[PDB]
């Protein structure tokens, strides 16, 4: 396989666990800084299991 | 083509995309015998944000 299966599955949980996440930097309206900083988190959490 | 491994993550990795439409510009020459590997290393690029 070009790009690894087991990995791209993984993917699919931050794509939508990060959407869930949103939702409450909405009710508690943070500053876009902070709400940014934890879904940059879930970027390199994401690209090291690769 | 040394080869230049990174992973596109941050909006700010555009410098490695920008080097080789900077260096298409100047040897056409160059660029049409090495353009195989530029394009996997650019076409990792495309899975990632499209």
């Amino acid at each position: 396989t070009v790009t690894n299966e087991f990995a791209s599955r993984f993917r699919t949980i931050v794509a939508t666990l990060a959407n869930v996440v949103n939702e409450r930097a909405v009710q508690d309206d943070m500053q876009k800084a902070t709400r940014s900083c934890t879904k940059q988190w879930l970027r390199h959490l994401e690209t090291q299991f690769d | 083509l040394k080869k230049i491994a990174e992973s596109f993550e941050d909006p700010s990795s555009i410098v490695v995309v920008l080097e080789f439409i900077l260096f298409a510009l100047f040897f056409p020459t160059e660029f049409n015998r090495i353009k195989g590997d530029i394009q996997n290393v650019l076409l990792l690029f495309f899975s990632r944000w499209y």
